[PDB]
């Protein structure tokens, strides 16, 4: 629905929607910007990620509320409404995955952009895996794993251990291991090794980069504290 | 329960 | 879109959506319940009010963010996006006012239901007045005033001064006076007289009714502190 | 700035 708006106006409006906490608008504006067919800048990739993370985050929180009510109960209303929210969430994940496939990932040549999009791909398959129960559930889990793994391989070859996207990717892959793949030891090992190798690289950073990296290291430590 | 990346 | 769902299922789903903080869903479920054509119970009126108050409340907060950005600025994007949010807000207010007119108010015979719906009518014209700038703005303000005034006349004749809907109506009519009608002295006098007459009636109440009434009296006092 | 009714 955004084809008649200028790319720069879509970007401007996405920033306004973020300030207004109108994340569904924000996501639609950024979807329109992606569909212009040009690659996304660092800041623009951030806007895309923030928009859809907020949208799906609200759907995931609602799905978890309804799922717990449904479990406590087990007429059809709780199941029906959980299924409605679940279908809406799957639609948003499919939309994001479609933007990544057409054609963000194939046009992403630099390590920073390619790792960013593969992390997104892993995240949205992870969100699909959280609600999955059928024939394709193992394939959904393996799609998340495969996206995260490729992003990790690139990030380890091409980025310093303190790079925020490398740190965030390792954080989320470790959550995938703990929550989705039932591999808590892998989750813990990944979080520890990521934290320790980042610690040893902080000395190379400016004060502003140091602030960015240690913020994400604290999330790794929070999980390690929760898990051990 | 665990933290994934967030701003 | 809700015509094929049972009334009781719409009500059940509205309660689930509230728990899931899915207020747009909640409002759509309650709209469907109203359109069944039966009068609403006390609890059901509450659900309708909570749903739409949350929806428009988010739109009002976004409109205020964008309006302030627009004022600070005075290309077309901030104005265009403010106008988009403003049109969406006006649509929600028109939907609520349409439910009240067709046919909640005319079928509301008891004082409790009739005051409730007239308070809603005043509130949603007030929200229209907050964004209004054209030929109809004075008429919008007078529509809010007229709805609030009829509700006040009934509430004073038919309800004790501590009744929560009477208190909430007086609170919101006083906000209308202060913010919309540029009558701060009327706002202050209404808030004071409402507070004092409720204070003098607390002795008649149970502990649970006392808790309800004093909660709203504290909002009246908060405004009096802000205004004097 | 002033408070209207809210839960
Ligand atoms: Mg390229
Ligand atoms: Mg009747």
């Amino acid at each position: 629905a955004m084809g008649s708006m200028e790319r720069a106006s879509l970007i401007q409006k996405a920033k306004l929607a973020e300030q207004a906490e109108r994340y569904e608008d924000m996501a639609a504006f950024m979807k329109g910007a992606v569909e212009k067919g040009e690659e996304l800048s660092c800041e623009e990739r951030n806007l895309l990620s923030v928009a859809y993370k907020n949208v799906v985050g609200g759907q995931r929180a609602a799905w978890r509320v309804l799922s717990s009510i449904e479990q406590k109960s087990n007429g059809p209303e709780v199941r029906e409404y959980r299924e409605k929210v679940e279908t809406e969430l799957q639609g948003v994940c499919d939309t994001v995955l479609g933007l990544l496939d057409s054609h963000l990932i194939k046009e992403a040549g630099d390590a920073e952009s390619r790792v960013f999009y593969l992390k997104m791909k892993g995240d949205y398959y992870r969100y699909l895996a959280e609600v999955a129960t059928g024939d394709d559930k193992k394939r959904i889990i393996d799609s998340a794993r495969s996206a995260y793994q490729e992003a990790m391989d690139i990030s380890k070859k091409e980025m310093p251990p303190t790079n925020p996207i490398r740190l965030g990717l390792a954080l989320n892959f470790s959550v995938f291991h703990y929550e989705i793949a039932n591999s808590p030891e892998e989750a813990i090992s990944l979080a520890k090794t990521t934290f320790d190798e980042a610690m040893a690289d902080l000395h190379t950073l400016s004060e502003d980069s140091y602030k960015d990296s240690t913020l994400i290291m604290q999330l790794l430590r929070d999980n390690l504290t929760l898990w051990t | 329960r665990p933290s994934s990346w967030r701003q």
